[PDB]
């Protein structure tokens, strides 16, 4: 009833993909482009 | 690589079992115009049964 907006609220961000799972007491604030999996895509958009 | 394929309505369903599936050759062969998967990454298929 507050944070929800019509058409989606893009102000909140979350990291969906990463190379490896983080350990406890470990965080990632980096918004830089990283590889989304084990596919040799070099992080660039495309190639799944 | 077969000569002829079935029609879009006539499409044949081939059952594949009891063998090894190597998808690293088809990905690096550059024999496809486009390659896309749904819900599962292609390189993970090598570690999945």
């Amino acid at each position: 009833n507050l944070d929800s907006k019509v058409g989606g609220n893009y102000n909140y961000l979350y990291r969906l993909f990463r190379k490896s799972n983080l350990k406890p007491f470990e965080r990632d604030i980096s918004t830089e482009i990283y590889q989304a999996g084990s596919t040799p895509c070099n992080g660039v958009k495309g190639f799944n | 690589n077969a000569t002829r394929f079935a029609s879009v309505y006539a499409w044949n369903r081939k059952r594949i079992s009891n063998c090894v599936a190597d998808y690293s050759v088809l990905y690096n062969s550059a024999s496809f115009s486009t390659f896309k998967c749904y819900g599962v990454s292609p390189t993970k298929l090598n570690d999945l049964c």
